[PDB]
């Protein structure tokens, strides 16, 4: 679309989620006013509004369509933020919308950049290899009014960096295509993998700029390292340190149950203030090799997750815990700044 | 089976244990 | 609001020098470039003749001049950072001379990244074509084969998407580029022959495919020997077919080498200047051979002297050299024949004024005769100094360090200013300097002890920043004491004031602990000095827990920024700080500004943020904010309800409460009146005026040592302005015909939007230098009202500055 273009988009009637750009959502359409939607919006743009519960929310494009009713999956591609809403006869709710903004900028030194040092700026292709790039890429601060480890607080490829090292300390694991290269991208996909709830979330799609949003999760990151009961608010689960990646998949993969219902599980070493529901069991033990025992706060009785425990002897870790996203409450042991 | 949590796979020995559990989902 | 702008100081840095022949075919002129304004001298053997000195609605980028087929002169091709291109020639009817634009258009493409390396220009030795590498993948081919009056232009692709540098190559039969690129497995050099027949590239002469990793000057040997000289960060090699010499000179492994000038038509002698003020020359040994060809023996380097820090080089003529600077004096050198005592041949023999960059500046009445001086922190390094501008005349104080704020203490008649050292470890086990300056050698120094904070395997030769407080006298400009800071301390604000009922006027130092590891500043120290015994002593330090960016006094208290929290200090009877109130935000506190009691506040990101001291209260509440994220430089105070910004790209711009008190979401939210291209990068903002329709008076400086003013208009002045600008617009003529709208029109690297609320009081003056037959002709039915009574409204305006 435009990035702050005026556009009316249909609305998925029950569905109800923050959807973070690059996410994909699973859809079964069955009640016949919805079918109908699918039909047109599949032969005409194919994308439809998933709003915030609110008057904010993101657009979700079609990439997969098969008639059995109708079972669609869209990819999370826009945020917006709700200006009208036709509540249609049919049961479908129209929209109008304006388009939430992506600001791209240019690199901080492209205006102060002395013209002779111009043909340095490509770098070929570790502590000191950050330390010579930051001065080497911001030598030109010196004609400004700041110093360079100020403007490497507002680099795009600094704060990336910043982000995976943290994220390493989660799952010794890739480094590559693990995480995209594009600034936006990247930032979209450190929100959806953040253990944060979704006023957090929320934050993040509010914000006007890929670097704002990056400063933003490095925040998050670094200020909410500890991980409550979203319910009852008074009861610490686990610290920031105890999150580590069971296998590849990573710290807070999705996980399905027998039936449908998806588990954003972050896996921790340790957890506390949880009592433990029933014989641990092994159907479908998500991670093969431990078996489950469901686990919630020992105050208000709401589910946190499962603790997993060790079939054999062998295996380390003998115990972990798994915390599903929905659960959790990040907080402060101050606000969160762009 | 009518005491197991659809959502978490928790198992009561009743099925009013199951009800007050499907609270503390929503 | 609605604003004027006006320049009180061209730009004085240069950012460009060609030598050749464009005045006549017998005369060797210099043209130099500073941002937008051209220059043309005459080299006399006495030295330089002025001749004449023109505006360009466009920042020049591109400035080469070359004498294609069945032309007298030469011409000069110019590209402005715009994309306007414009050839120009030289036309003096005697007495009246005007550059006169053959060709123009706007070179840019609808599509295409910016390359990193930026807008190249080249022509070719032939003066067939003229080479743009403007965008990453592609190249534009401007034929000169014929009048390309409108500089029509063909995009042959190309397939290395990162190239450094490229340029033409001599001797050689049909177009040749050489080119550096860097892909996955290095950096090479290929060359490309440019077909226009075919309107793309051939196979090329020659190719090497694995070159110095950090080459980034290619050379092009004229006609004698033909070839290239690669420049990289240790080694200078040359490449032609089957010919490849390489050296790697120890003296250059110094410093980098960023210019380079030719000495003889021939290409056996080559000035080469790196970011330290050392000047080299590079001879091509050249070797005879009875055949009739000749071959390149050796390639040998020789250290001649230092000059400012150069970023262009040119040769005159009897061993005179122009040196372009932007961070110092630009200056003509002398080389001689013999070496001196140390070993330069170098001898400077003439300086010119350079006020960039302007890094802090303060207005203040040395004289009490109510003029008022402008005393500046300009440029870095060697070349840093205070310049004492008076209505205009200019006294430059050499500091040979990095000023970097500065304030006036008029009780004890003498200059704060905060400046930085560059020292290097040294072999003995701690830091050497690397020549004397303010800090080095200042009547009285001290250092501060402060324990306050406890922080061997760094690197010999890995340089350090030395962060002082000097104290310089208002009448001799001497350093009259230096503050040596903490060490891994970097100062970053400075202020001037008496707080409290205290009667003592003091120094308040803002400064921030920093370390290679912590990205973020995690603790800092506002310092209170007092100046009174010939010596500076330390009065209370308040260790803080983040970086104080800005202090302002606030009637009597100290208003200071902690990274995101704006803090208010009251000075108390024990002459320490105590926390009034705190407010904490959700940016990072870099800029603070106050009129009265409310509060601005901004970060990088022309994130806005107005505040206010509720007296009764004793706290912060938020009056409004603005979110329109882009780069933003410096930022003022116009009035209680506008408020001025410069942002990227050289952007000015004006946002104002909503006046129109409606509902919260309104009354709580800026809007933008008011956007301007202005063509300077601005520093800093000082309110103020150098002298004695208009209200207010902001002066600015710039990295270009421009400096400028601003000043509030009245509606009807406004619009009646405006149709003098368009009125105005019909009648001068630009330069490489360039639209005075397109021109001042706000850019963005992504984004072109009409200037507005802003008057080009630059234009607006033009009409006192225009003839009195078309003074009339823009004064043509208004009221209509003839030029004698607008020749009066502009007079007022030029009294401004
Ligand atoms: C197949 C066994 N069973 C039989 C009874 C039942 C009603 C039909 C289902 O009872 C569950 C419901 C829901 C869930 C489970 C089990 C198991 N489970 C998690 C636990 C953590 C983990 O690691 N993997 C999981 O799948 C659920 O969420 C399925
Ligand atoms: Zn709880
Ligand atoms: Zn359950």
């Amino acid at each position: 679309h435009d990035d702050d273009s005026c556009q009316v988009i249909p609305v998925l009637p029950q569905v109800m989620m923050i959807l973070i750009p690059g996410q994909t959502l699973p859809l079964q359409l069955f009640h016949p006013q919805e079918v109908s939607m699918v039909r047109n919006l599949i032969q005409k743009d194919r994308t439809f509004a998933v709003l915030a519960y609110a008057q904010f929310g993101t657009t979700a494009e079609i990439y997969a369509y098969r008639e059995e009713i109708v079972k669609v999956k869209a990819i999370g591609r826009q945020r917006f933020k709700v200006l009208e809403l036709r509540t249609q006869s049919d049961g479908i709710q129209q929209a109008k919308v304006q388009i939430l903004p992506e600001c791209v900028l240019p690199s901080t030194m492209s205006a102060v950049q002395l013209e002779s040092l111009n043909k340095c700026q490509i770098f070929p292709s570790s502590y000191k290899w950050w330390q010579k790039y930051q001065k080497r890429k911001f030598h030109c601060a010196n004609l400004t009014s700041w110093p360079r480890w100020l403007y490497s607080l507002y680099d795009a490829e600094t704060l990336m960096d910043r982000i995976k090292k943290q994220l390493r300390e989660w799952d010794e694991n890739l480094k590559d295509d693990s995480l995209p290269s594009n600034p936006i991208d990247f930032s979209y996909r450190v929100a959806a993998c953040l253990p944060i709830d979704d006023v957090l979330r929320i934050q993040l799609l509010k914000i006007g700029s890929a670097i704002q949003r990056l400063r933003c999760e490095l925040d998050i990151m670094n200020k909410c390292t500890s991980l409550c009961c979203k319910q009852c608010q008074e009861t610490e689960i686990t610290t920031k340190n105890e999150i580590f990646s069971l296998s590849l998949c990573g710290p807070m993969a999705a996980y399905v149950n027998p039936h449908g219902y998806v588990h954003e599980t972050l896996t921790v070493y340790k957890a506390c203030n949880l009592n433990l529901i029933g014989r641990p069991s092994t159907e479908h033990s998500w991670f093969p090799g431990y078996a489950w025992t469901v686990a919630q706060c020992k105050i208000c009785a709401s589910h946190i997750g499962w603790k997993f425990t060790a079939t054999k002897k062998d295996m380390s870790p003998q115990k972990f815990w798994g915390l599903t996203r929905s659960a959790l409450l990040p907080t402060i042991p101050v606000i969160l700044c762009l | 089976s009518l005491t197991t949590c659809e959502v978490c796979g928790a198992c009561f020995e009743t099925r009013k244990g199951l009800s007050s559990h499907a609270r503390s989902h929503l | 609001s609605y604003n004027y702008v006006v320049t009180a100081q061209k730009p004085t840095a240069v950012n460009g020098c060609v030598t050749g022949h464009f005045t006549s075919a017998e005369d060797l002129n210099l043209l130099i470039a500073k941002n937008t304004r051209l220059e043309i001298y005459v080299v006399t053997a006495e030295g330089l003749r002025p001749v004449k000195e023109v505006g360009m609605y466009g920042k020049i980028a591109v400035m080469e001049l070359f004498r294609p087929k069945g032309e007298s002169k030469d011409l000069l091709f110019i590209l402005t950072a715009k994309y306007n291109a414009c050839i120009l020639e030289y036309k003096q009817s005697g007495e009246s001379i005007d550059i006169i634009t053959r060709a123009h258009g706007n070179v840019q493409d609808r599509i295409g990244r910016p390359s990193e390396t930026g807008i190249i220009g080249i022509i070719d030795p032939e003066c067939r074509m003229i080479g743009l590498r403007l965008y990453d993948g592609l190249f534009k081919v401007i034929p000169l084969d014929r009048d390309n009056k409108e500089l029509k232009a063909f995009n042959i692709r190309l397939e290395e998407l990162h190239v450094i540098d490229v340029k033409f190559l001599y001797g050689c039969q049909a177009p040749t580029i050489c080119f550096v690129y860097q892909d996955p497995q290095g950096r090479h050099v290929k060359t490309y022959e440019v077909s226009l027949r075919e309107k793309e590239f051939n196979k090329g002469p020659w190719k090497q495919e694995n070159v110095e990793a950090e080459a980034s000057m290619v050379i092009a040997v004229p006609e004698p020997f033909g070839g290239a000289i690669i420049i990289g960060q240790e080694s200078i090699t040359y490449h032609n077919g089957d010919k490849y010499l390489a050296i790697a000179p120890p003296i250059i492994k110094q410093s980098t080498i960023v210019c380079h000038n030719r000495v003889d038509p021939n290409g056996s002698r080559y000035l080469l200047g790196d970011m330290e003020g050392r000047l080299f020359m590079l001879l091509l040994e050249k070797e005879e051979q009875m055949d009739g060809t000749v071959t390149l023996k050796d390639l040998r380097v020789e250290l001649l002297g230092e000059t400012s820090i150069a970023e262009c080089l040119t040769y005159l003529d009897n061993g005179v050299v122009f040196v372009g600077s932007r961070l110092g004096d630009s200056q003509l050198v002398k080389l001689n024949v013999d070496s001196n005592e140390q070993g330069s041949y170098v001898v400077a023999m003439e300086t010119f004024t350079n006020l960039g960059p302007i890094v802090d500046m303060c207005v203040v009445d040395l004289e009490r005769q109510g003029q008022g001086q402008l005393v500046t922190c300009s440029g870095a390094f060697k070349e840093g100094s205070l310049r004492i501008i008076r209505n205009l005349h200019i006294r430059t104080v050499p500091l040979y360090e990095s000023p970097r704020k500065i304030c006036y203490q008029e009780v004890s008649q003498c200059f704060g200013v905060l400046s930085s050292r560059i020292e290097v470890q040294d072999t003995s086990g701690g830091t050497t300097a690397l020549r004397p300056s303010a800090s080095t050698q200042a009547l009285s120094s001290s250092v501060s002890s402060s324990k306050l904070f406890s922080s061997h395997e760094t690197s010999f030769g890995e340089e350090v920043e030395v962060h002082n407080l000097l104290i310089i006298d208002q009448h001799t400009f001497e350093v009259l004491h230096a503050h040596q800071f903490l060490q891994n301390e970097y100062a970053l604000s400075l202020v001037s004031c008496k707080l409290g009922k205290d009667p003592n006027t003091y120094f308040i130092v803002g400064t921030a602990m920093v370390y290679p590891e912590e990205a973020e500043p995690k603790q800092g120290r506002i310092v209170v000095f007092q100046y009174s015994d010939g010596k500076l002593q330390t009065v209370a330090e308040k260790e803080v827990k983040g970086a104080v960016y800005s202090m302002v006094e606030f009637n009597g208290k100290l208003l200071a920024s902690i990274n995101s929290t704006v803090r208010l200090y009251e000075w108390t009877t024990e002459k320490e700080l105590r926390t009034e109130c705190n407010h904490y935000n959700n940016i990072m506190a870099l800029y603070l500004k106050t009129k009265g009691d409310f509060i601005l506040v901004g970060d990088l990101m022309r994130s806005v943020l107005l505040l206010a001291y509720k007296p009764m209260e004793g706290n912060f509440e938020e009056i409004a904010r603005d979110f329109n994220p882009n780069w933003m430089s410096a930022v003022e105070i116009l009035d209680d309800d506008n408020f001025l910004g410069a942002e990227n790209a050289f952007n000015l711009f004006v946002c104002q409460k909503d006046s129109a008190a409606t509902t919260d979401e309104e009354r709580q939210h800026l809007q933008e009146v008011g956007l301007f291209h202005l063509g300077e990068f601005v520093n800093v903002f000082c309110h103020g005026s150098l002298v004695m329709p208009t209200q207010g008076s902001v002066l600015f400086g710039t990295v270009n040592g421009m400096i400028g003013l601003v000043t509030s208009l009245s509606e009807s002045w406004y619009n009646l302005l405006l149709d003098m600008q368009n009125r105005l617009n019909k009648v001068i003529k630009s330069v490489g015909k360039i639209e005075h709208s397109f021109w001042r029109s706000f850019h963005t690297e992504r984004k072109t939007e009409p200037a507005t609320g802003f008057i080009d009081g630059d234009l607006i003056e033009s009409f006192l230098d225009i003839s009195r037959p078309k003074m009339q002709e823009v004064v043509a039915n208004l009221q209509e009202a003839t030029a004698d009574d607008l020749i009066k409204v502009v007079e007022e305006l030029t009294r401004i500055h």
